C-alpha cells in the first residue's frame, strides 16, 4: 500500500538546533496464500537435526 | 526459573515529542441544599485507551456536626467504587487530600469513560461546598 | 484489504452411452483469500548535548 | 595515540497501528577503540679490532 519513506524534524526549536528526529514509515501487508483451509503451495517438512 | 522477560522485551523506548506525557482531568462539582444518598455526577471524562496513574480527590467540609458521617464514591458507571471506596474526606473533622489506592494501573474499557461521585451515606447536617478531583494517566 | 479468487478443476464422470448435455450438471468450484494491510514504522532522535 | 569509532545496528519494534513517528525514541549506539604507538629500535657495532 505504501513504499517505505523517509521523513526528518526538528523537534525543540528550529533556530537553536537542540534537538532532531529521522523516521521511515510504511503500509505492508503479508500472509500465507490458504485456499479452503489448505496450503496453496507449500510442502512442510520436519526433520531432526542434532545440532553436533 | 521461567520468569522470562515480559510481553514487552525488544524494543526502544521514548522521549521528548507528541507521546503520552502524562495527563491530567480535573473537575470541580458543587454540591448544594440537602445532601443524600441520591447523588450522582460526572467531574471529567477519559480516553478509551489510557491507563491510569493516580487520583487526588480534595473537597471541602460538607458536614458541619459533633459526629460527621458524610461519605463519598468515587467510580466510573461500570464500577461505582472503583477508584474510592468510603472517602470520607468532606468531613469537618478529618483531613482532606487522599490519593487512590486501588485500581490504578488498568486500561479504560468502553463505556467507563466518564469519573461519577455518588453519595454513600447522608450527611448529619449538610453544608455548602464543592469537591475536586485529578486523575493522572497517559496514552500510548 | 485485498482478495484474490482461486478456480479449482473439473470433477465428474462422462456422460456413458446415452446422457445429455442438458440433463445432468456440475459446478465450478470457487474460492477466496483476503489479505490485510497494516502501517508500521521506525524513528530515531539525535540531541545536541551528546553531539558537540 | 588513534581512536576509531564504530556504530552499531538498529534494535526496537515496528510502531504498530497507531504510533507516531514523533513520540517513541531510539538511541544509535557508538563506541571506540584506540590504539597507543611506541618507538622501538636495534643496533649493531663494529670494531676495527676484530676487522684486520
Amino acid at each position: 500500500a505504501q513504499r517505505p519513506q523517509a521523513g526528518t524534524e526538528k523537534s525543540d526549536i528550529p533556530a537553536l538546533n537542540r534537538r532532531m528526529t529521522v523516521g521511515m514509515d510504511e503500509i505492508i501487508g503479508v500472509k500465507k496464500a490458504a485456499f479452503n483451509g489448505k496450503q496453496h503451495g507449500v510442502v512442510m517438512g520436519f526433520f531432526g537435526a542434532a545440532g553436533d | 526459573m521461567p520468569a522470562t522477560n515480559s510481553a514487552q522485551a525488544r524494543l526502544a523506548a521514548p522521549g521528548h515529542g507528541f507521546g503520552g506525557n502524562v495527563k491530567v482531568s480535573y473537575g470541580s462539582v458543587a454540591f448544594t441544599g440537602t445532601i443524600t444518598t441520591a447523588d450522582a455526577a460526572t467531574v471529567c471524562n477519559l480516553p478509551v485507551g489510557a491507563i491510569v496513574l493516580g487520583v487526588t480527590l480534595e473537597s471541602d467540609d460538607l458536614d458541619t456536626n459533633a459526629t460527621p458521617t458524610i461519605t463519598l464514591n468515587v467510580g466510573d458507571a461500570g464500577s461505582a467504587t472503583r477508584y474510592f471506596s468510603a472517602s470520607t474526606v468532606a468531613q469537618a473533622g478529618t483531613s482532606s487530600s487522599a490519593p487512590a489506592t486501588t485500581g490504578l494501573l488498568w486500561t479504560v474499557t468502553e463505556g467507563n469513560t466518564a469519573v461519577r461521585i455518588a453519595v454513600a451515606n447522608n450527611a448529619a447536617t449538610s453544608a455548602d461546598g464543592s469537591v475536586r478531583v485529578a486523575v493522572t494517566y497517559y496514552l500510548p | 484489504t485485498l482478495n484474490i479468487p482461486l478456480f479449482y478443476k473439473l470433477g465428474g464422470a462422462p456422460v456413458t452411452g446415452d446422457t445429455p448435455i442438458v440433463g445432468n450438471e456440475t459446478p465450478l468450484d470457487n474460492y477466496n483469500c483476503g489479505v490485510p494491510v497494516a502501517l508500521r514504522g521506525k524513528g530515531v532522535a539525535i540531541t545536541k548535548n551528546q553531539t558537540f
